[PDB]
């Protein structure tokens, strides 16, 4: 999807666009600014030699689920709970991306609501 | 290097010594043998050249060309066997006088150190072809592709001697070693313009390039079988050669002079692979397509770099046995169908299936096939006109395109269909002509397993 | 319409004959005539001279002609993980840092 | 659970969820529906109704 | 290498009890393997991680002031 | 292909032949049978509402629309029979059809395999070398001064006569030599 | 060893559009005064064997009752088993 | 393809097969030598149906100008084995 | 009424749908006569030479020989410079050779313009 | 079992200047993978055509 649909029939500056998004500080929302946290090093992902873009936040579930296909090779099907626990991850990393879309698009709305507040104050 | 020249001298005592019925078989087989001796010419070294005398010396342009060249002749020789059965001793003794004296003049060509003999003998090449061309040819035109053979060469060539003449004069030697040492920019004036025209119009004509062909498919269409492969095989490569000799010393004018023959011949090759086409005659198919093969032969040397020298040297072996071979076959056919022309006799493969084994083979090999030596010219000059231009990859597709349609065009009509009903006298290919092409096909495949022996002095 | 009396005699009469050509055109028993003259097994011989043989050849020349020259055969380094053991060092890679797990 | 399965069900799942062309998604929709349509077309066409050949 | 099976000439064709009972076998085992695999793994179809509504998120979380803080 | 063409096509030959083609991309159109068979039924009631008519005229003026329908609805896909010069498997056997002289050329150890064969091969070859010295001179006397008008052959009328022009259409190779 | 077996081709006279949907067309050609001559010639296409046909729905579950059948008896021996 | 060879008995007996399933002429009265247009009484356009009838039953499918002159089951069953090189 | 087909020169116009074997007039009946009768005695000429015994060669064909002799041999002696004949000759002969030379001059041009002001970033173009 | 590639360049073809052409294999998990399925199908291919082309 509705979100397309209501950018290319309603107004544009609307909501935002994927390509330019982040457009507000982070620091905008709350000061304390938790930061993510990576459990896998740089050195110990570089000789497991994922890829590029499996390199994310979820690195260390990938690296238990290659591990453990690695060792249980005849049994393919042997381990399963780290491949639902990286899903997991994964299913979470979308989730919080999701919450930034959606955050970004308050904080865009509460501007225009407070750009128009202040315009019509100083017409009136 | 006499022990080349000098058993090929030795062949016409041979030849003219000989039993009335035994003169085929010892021309062929001392051929072969002078071919052998002629192998040992291939070793050359990443240095110089192998200086034999002050006369002759041998690199790695020359050994390739005079191996091809010495190897020819015993094809010559089975290709002749044919259609001169019905002729009287003497005549047959003429004619293999002709092909011993073409084949010698080639060899003190290919060498010759110092420019004025090789312009004699390149010009001296000129008579027994003529010879063989306007007396052993069966249609009424082979007069008029005669004149117009003699002709076209040396109007090109006589200005060519005069520009030798005046090089000798001002730098005072025309060895090529010297030349190649001693040499100095040509400064850009009308008459240093003339100069390069004059010493670059006497090769361009025989390779031929685009707009100066006429000649070519007459000459090729009304010479026997022997002058065909002769011409295709060896006596265009001459133009090739002398240019690739000849361009040492007039840079950096070519730098700019060499726009319109480049322009010529890279319009010339869609010209030409079009004409091919719709053509209603097998030889005059395959002149034409010997034309384009040459005009992208003449862009590559024009070009003048490395893999342009490479993929030049490669693209004239290759294309030299191709022709010869397609020439071949064209003529075992035209022998039992005596009619010369392609959409006469139909369907062939069905009552003649090693020959049509033999026309798929150098069919592939002329449509460029890899990892055949063709492609490896080919690939090499499209690299190397790329680095000269992205916009020839235009040109050079289109003509591989065109260049795969008439070759497969020309093995269906011949090869695929039903065949024609009036007739019946194509009786099953003899042992000679699938020796013939079999020896013709082989040394290609061979020779695509060591292509260093025949990339040039550039590899 | 149809046939004219001309044209059935010649279909008749060309009927037949082909009729008989056809009918000649059949092979006796004696007429196919050849010359002789001369100068789990199957599988078991089949996977000698055709899949062992190969395998001979092949593994010399790898082994000892190929791997001769420098870079011919570059593998790709096997992935290391935490907590595998090295054959050539002996050294244990560190384990994780024991991220927080719950589902 | 088939073998086209493990491919195409994944193909469009990606395809949807990609910052991509919309007609190619439209395109690509409209292409797996007729291609559910042409296999239809043969089944029935060749093995359901009365028989057809020679005698 | 199979049997004899004549022409009917506008007649049913001869049919063999073995092509009938190793078709009827292989559908069967087709359909065998998707319900077991249905059974098996019902989420590769119906999904296993339910979709978030993002209107129902509160605005604490998305760092929203109420208008007037800035 | 048997049966020499006339120079021209009667009123009844057309009609046949757009009724025929009418028929068959009826069919085409009509996948089933019970369809087609009524269909057809139709169409044949519509084609023989005007057999009656007898100016010629109107009947030239008829066979016009006809042909313009057919053209407007001749099912751009129409069925053609395998060995037709449409089908699928037209020319399919073309390449397999070796022509009777090429045994002339024969090595003679493959000629001492099958010595039937040659034999009843020479007495045909005989039969046809006597057989065409009659029949060029039947043809010869039988022919109108001119030349011929239409390509039709005559039969044989004497006894040992042979019809003239038979070997090439006595000996065609085979519908399917391999 | 070929198909050389004399086969010997059926009596004329079973082959009746009764029993086909022939009749239908029959009966709507009568309507407007017609009859089809060819009627006869293509009931063997519904007389034999081909007189019963299968729906597409019905085809795509060809093996449905087997494969059913062994589905619940391995889920059935699993459940049992499992719980041990 | 296990074609059975064909036989001129076997080519009568298929064109007897489907003629005398064409109603508009009686079983009884037709012979392998019968007319179509004198002694059956059929039409122009049913000599037509009848061809294509046969070109459907066999597979093969005759040329005009050699099915508008066609009058006789004996003579189809001739032109039949003519195409099809049947010996016997 | 139905649309009509409209005939073009890589669609031509079908038999049934032409007007002129529909507008018959008994010159037109001898003119078929005439053709079929010519055609008729060709083949009887082919029919004659081709089932020969004694011939054991290629029956010549006037038709393709004249074809053939048309096609490459007759070109020149019945050629005329003509308006239309030079002005297509100068265009098809002319034209694509200044055209490429153009084409290559410029962007030749522009490349060495580019190698002068240094900025192509040549690195690694060491095979030319 | 491992996840091997390996790249094998037994032969070595030409070299033209700072360029070496040699023939170079490539056995990655593309090649590895479609090795096993294309012969798959071409000997089922072939066993098909053993029946199919018998005359
Ligand atoms: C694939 C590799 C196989 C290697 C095995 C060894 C084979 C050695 C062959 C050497 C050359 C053949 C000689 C030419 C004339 C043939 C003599 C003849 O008359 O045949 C009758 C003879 C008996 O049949 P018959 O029933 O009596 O005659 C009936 C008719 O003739 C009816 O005849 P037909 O219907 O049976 O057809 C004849 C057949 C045979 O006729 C031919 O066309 C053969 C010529 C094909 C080449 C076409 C020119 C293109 C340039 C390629 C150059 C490569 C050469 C390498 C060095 C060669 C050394 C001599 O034609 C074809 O089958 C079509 C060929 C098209 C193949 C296209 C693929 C080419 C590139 C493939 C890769 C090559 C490099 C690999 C690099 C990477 C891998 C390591 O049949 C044969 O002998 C067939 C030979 C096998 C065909 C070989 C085709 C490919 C092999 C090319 C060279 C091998 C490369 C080395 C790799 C090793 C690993
Ligand atoms: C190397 C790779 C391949 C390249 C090689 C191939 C291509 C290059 C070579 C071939 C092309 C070169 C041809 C150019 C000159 C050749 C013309 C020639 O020889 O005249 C013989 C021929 C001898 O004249 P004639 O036999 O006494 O009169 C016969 C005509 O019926 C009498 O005609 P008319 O009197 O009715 O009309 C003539 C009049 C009218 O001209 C026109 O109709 C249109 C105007 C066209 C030219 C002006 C633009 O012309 C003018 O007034 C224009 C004069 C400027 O002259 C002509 O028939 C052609 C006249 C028009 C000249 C057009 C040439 C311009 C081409 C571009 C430069
Ligand atoms: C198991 C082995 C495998 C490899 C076999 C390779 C065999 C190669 C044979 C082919 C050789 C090709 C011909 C080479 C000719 C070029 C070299 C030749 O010109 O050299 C001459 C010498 O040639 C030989 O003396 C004669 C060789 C001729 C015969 C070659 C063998 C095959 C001949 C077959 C002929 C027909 C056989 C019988 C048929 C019935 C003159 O040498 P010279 O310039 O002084 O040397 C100076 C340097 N020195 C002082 C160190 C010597
Ligand atoms: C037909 C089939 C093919 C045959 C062979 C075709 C190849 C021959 C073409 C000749 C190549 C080029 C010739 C001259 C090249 C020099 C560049 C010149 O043409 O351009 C301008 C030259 O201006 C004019 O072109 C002057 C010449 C004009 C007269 C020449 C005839 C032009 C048309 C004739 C065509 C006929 C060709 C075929 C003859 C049979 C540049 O002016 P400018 O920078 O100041 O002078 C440069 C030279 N400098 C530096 C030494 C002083
Ligand atoms: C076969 C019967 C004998 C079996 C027992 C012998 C088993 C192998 C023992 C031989 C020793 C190995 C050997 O042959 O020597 C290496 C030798 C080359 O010597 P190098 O020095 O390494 O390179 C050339 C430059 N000097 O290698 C070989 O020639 C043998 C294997 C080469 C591959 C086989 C040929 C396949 C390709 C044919 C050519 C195709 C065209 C070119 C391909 C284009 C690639 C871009
Ligand atoms: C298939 C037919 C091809 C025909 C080819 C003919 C054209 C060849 C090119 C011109 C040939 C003549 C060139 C002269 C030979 C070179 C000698 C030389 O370079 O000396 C020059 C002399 O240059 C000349 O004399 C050239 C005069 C040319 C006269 C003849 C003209 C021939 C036709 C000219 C146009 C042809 C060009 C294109 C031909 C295309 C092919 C048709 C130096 O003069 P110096 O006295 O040393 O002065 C130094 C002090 N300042
Ligand atoms: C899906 C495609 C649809 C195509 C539709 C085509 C159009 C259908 C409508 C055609 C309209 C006509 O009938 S156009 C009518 C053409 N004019 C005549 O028929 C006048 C006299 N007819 C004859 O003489 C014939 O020979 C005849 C008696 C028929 C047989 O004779 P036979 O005794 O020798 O069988």
């Amino acid at each position: 999807g509705a979100h397309l649909a209501r950018r290319y029939l309603g107004d544009a500056s609307k909501e935002p666009d994927p390509l330019r998004m982040p457009t507000f500080p982070p620091d905008y929302g709350f000061p304390e600014r938790k930061e993510r946290e990576m459990v896998a090093t740089q050195q110990e992902m570089n000789d497991a030699q994922l890829m590029l873009q499996q390199r994310d936040y979820c690195a260390h579930y990938l690296i238990q689920l290659l591990k453990c296909k690695r060792d249980s090779f005849p049994n393919f099907l042997a381990c399963k709970h780290e491949q639902h626990d990286w899903d997991y991850c994964e299913h979470l990393d979308y989730v919080k991306r999701m919450k930034e879309f959606e955050r970004e698009r308050r904080l865009l709305q509460r501007k225009k609501r407070r750009e128009q507040r202040e315009a019509e104050m100083a017409r009136g | 290097m006499l022990k080349i020249i000098i058993p090929t001298t030795m062949l016409l005592p041979m030849t003219w010594m000989s039993k009335h019925n035994m003169i085929w078989i010892n021309a062929t087989v001392h051929s072969l043998l002078i071919s052998l001796i002629s192998l040992s010419l291939l070793n050359q070294l990443g240095e110089n050249s192998l200086n034999f005398s002050l006369t002759f010396f041998s690199d790695s342009l020359s050994a390739p060309l005079l191996v091809l060249t010495t190897w020819l002749l015993p094809l010559m020789l089975m290709a002749s066997q044919s259609h001169l059965s019905k002729e009287t001793t003497t005549r047959k003794k003429l004619y293999i006088t002709m092909l011993i004296l073409l084949q010698l003049f080639l060899i003190m060509t290919f060498t010759a150190t110092e420019l004025i003999l090789f312009y004699i003998l390149f010009e001296a090449t000129l008579v027994p072809t003529l010879i063989i061309i306007t007396r052993w040819g069966n249609q009424t035109e082979r007069l008029n592709a005669g004149l117009y053979f003699l002709f076209y060469t040396l109007a090109g060539s006589l200005p060519l001697l005069v520009a030798l003449v005046y090089i000798q004069n001002t730098t005072g030697s025309l060895n090529f070693l010297i030349i190649h040492y001693w040499s100095h920019p040509l400064s850009n004036s009308w008459s240093n313009i003339f100069m390069w025209l004059a010493c670059i119009m006497a090769f361009m004509v025989k390779m031929p390039l685009y707009g100066l062909h006429l000649w070519l498919p007459k000459a090729h269409v009304e010479a026997p079988i022997a002058g065909s492969m002769v011409l295709a095989a060896v006596l265009l490569k001459l133009g090739g050669y002398g240019m690739m000799r000849i361009t040492t010393i007039l840079n950096p004018l070519t730098n700019y002079m060499a726009y319109p023959f480049l322009m010529l011949s890279m319009w010339g090759m869609i010209m030409t692979s079009s004409i091919c086409l719709r053509q209603t005659d097998l030889k005059s198919l395959i002149a034409y397509s010997s034309v384009s093969h040459m005009a992208l032969v003449i862009v590559a040397i024009m070009i003048q770099t490395p893999w342009s020298f490479m993929g030049a040297t490669a693209l004239m072996i290759a294309h030299g046995l191709t022709s010869s071979m397609l020439f071949c076959l064209a003529n075992t056919n035209y022998e039992r169908v005596h009619s010369r022309t392609m959409i006469l006799a139909r369907g062939l493969q069905t009552l003649l299936p090693l020959m049509a084994t033999w026309w798929l083979v150098a069919s592939l090999t002329n449509l460029a096939l890899p990892p055949s030596i063709n492609l490896i010219g080919e690939l090499f000059i499209i690299t190397a006109s790329f680095s000269w231009s992205n916009i020839t990859i235009i040109l050079m597709g289109m003509n591989m395109m065109i260049t795969a349609l008439y070759s497969l065009y020309m093995l269906i009509t011949t090869q695929r269909g039903k065949y024609t009903h009036h007739i019946n006298n194509i009786k099953p290919s003899f042992t000679r002509e699938n020796a013939l092409m079999a020896l013709h096909i082989l040394p290609l495949l061979l020779l695509t397993l060591n292509p260093k022996m025949i990339l040039g002095p550039l590899y | 319409s149809g046939y004219t009396p001309d044209e059935k005699l010649r279909l008749q009469q060309l009927r037949e004959l082909r009729r008989r050509w056809l009918k000649d055109q059949e092979l006796s028993p004696r007429e196919p005539v050849l010359p002789p003259r001369r100068v789990t097994y199957r599988h078991s011989i089949f996977a000698v001279t055709h899949v062992l043989i190969p395998v001979w050849i092949i593994h010399y020349y790898l082994k000892y002609h190929v791997t001769a020259k420098p870079y011919t055969v570059v593998e790709r380094k096997p992935r290391i993980f935490p907590g595998d053991t090295i054959l050539e060092t002996g050294e244990v890679i560190p384990l994780m840092k024991e991220f927080p797990d719950q589902h | 659970y088939l073998t086209g399965f493990y491919s195409k069900d994944l193909i469009i799942e990606a395809v949807n969820m990609s910052y991509t062309n919309a007609w190619a998604l439209l395109m690509t929709l409209i292409a797996t529906s007729l291609t559910a349509a042409y296999s239809t077309r043969i089944i029935f066409f060749a093995f359901l109704g009365k028989p057809r050949f020679p005698p | 290498g199979g049997v004899h099976i004549e022409p009917r000439y506008r007649q049913f064709p001869q049919l063999t009890r073995s092509q009938l009972i190793q078709a009827e076998f292989f559908s069967a085992t087709m359909w065998f393997w998707i319900l077991w695999r249905f059974w098996h793994d019902s989420d590769a179809v119906l999904g296993h991680f339910p979709y978030p509504d993002p209107s129902q998120w509160t605005d604490e979380e998305l760092g929203i002031l109420p208008d007037d803080e800035d | 292909a048997f049966s020499a063409p006339a120079a021209y096509l009667t009123h009844q030959q057309k009609v046949l032949r757009l009724y025929k083609r009418a028929l068959r991309h009826l069919e085409s159109w009509c996948v089933h049978r019970d369809k087609y068979r009524y269909f057809a039924c139709l169409m044949r009631a519509r084609f023989d509402e005007h057999k009656n008519e007898k100016d010629m005229v109107k009947a030239t003026q008829l066979l016009r629309q006809a042909e313009e329908e057919f053209w407007y609805g001749q099912h751009p896909q129409p069925y053609i029979f395998p060995e037709s010069p449409g089908g699928t498997s037209y020319e399919r056997y073309e390449c397999y059809k070796v022509p009777e002289w090429c045994l002339d050329d024969w090595h003679p150890s493959e000629k001492a395999m099958y010595p039937d064969y040659f034999a009843k091969r020479e007495q045909w070859k005989r039969l046809r070398r006597e057989s065409w010295e009659r029949e060029v001179k039947q043809l010869q006397e039988e022919t109108p001064p001119g030349g011929p008008r239409t390509e039709a052959l005559p039969p044989a009328r004497k006894e040992g006569d042979l019809p003239p022009l038979w070997w090439h259409i006595v000996t065609r190779p085979r519908e399917r030599p391999m | 060893e070929h198909g050389h077996s004399k086969m010997e081709l059926p009596d004329y006279k079973q082959w009746k559009i009764e029993g086909t949907p022939l009749e239908t067309v029959q009966e709507k050609l009568a309507a407007r005064g017609l009859r089809d001559p060819w009627g006869r010639n293509e009931a063997w296409r519904y007389s034999g064997g081909f007189a019963n046909n299968v729906s597409f729905v019905g085809a795509l579950l060809k093996g449905f009752k087997w494969g059913f059948a062994a589905f619940v008896v391995a889920v059935g021996a699993e459940y049992y088993l499992e719980s041990q | 393809s296990d074609a059975p060879p064909l036989t001129l008995e076997a080519i009568k007996d298929r064109v007897l097969y489907v003629l005398k399933l064409y109603d508009k002429i009686d079983p009884e009265k037709l012979s392998v030598n019968s007319h179509f247009m004198k002694d059956l009484g059929l039409d122009s356009l049913d000599q037509v149906e009848i061809i294509m009838a046969m070109e459907d039953e066999f597979g093969f499918e005759i040329p005009d100008i050699d099915a508008e002159k066609l009058m006789c089951p004996q003579e189809i069953v001739d032109y039949i084995a003519d195409k099809k090189d049947v010996y016997e | 009424s139905f649309p009509k087909y409209k005939p073009s020169r890589l669609a031509t116009l079908p038999a049934t749908l032409d007007p002129a074997e529909y507008d018959i007039s008994p010159e037109t009946r001898k003119a078929q006569a005439e053709r079929l009768a010519i055609r008729s005695r060709l083949k009887r000429e082919y029919l004659l030479q081709y089932n020969d015994p004694n011939r054991l060669g290629v029956i010549e064909d006037p038709a393709l020989i004249r074809w053939t002799y048309a096609r490459s041999a007759n070109i020149y002696p019945n050629f005329r410079p003509t308006p239309k004949t030079s002005l297509l000759g100068a265009l098809f002969g002319i034209g694509p050779l200044f055209f490429w030379y153009y084409v290559f001059k410029t962007d030749r041009d522009k490349k060495e313009k580019l190698i002068q002001e240094g900025k192509l970033d040549q690195t690694f173009n060491i095979s030319y | 079992h491992t996840g091997q590639e390996m790249i094998i360049s037994n032969w070595h073809w030409m070299t033209l200047q700072t360029v070496e052409l040699s023939l170079s294999f490539k056995m990655d998990y593309f090649s590895v993978m479609f090795i096993p399925v294309a012969l798959f199908v071409t000997w089922s291919i072939m066993e098909f055509s053993m029946w199919y082309m018998h005359s």
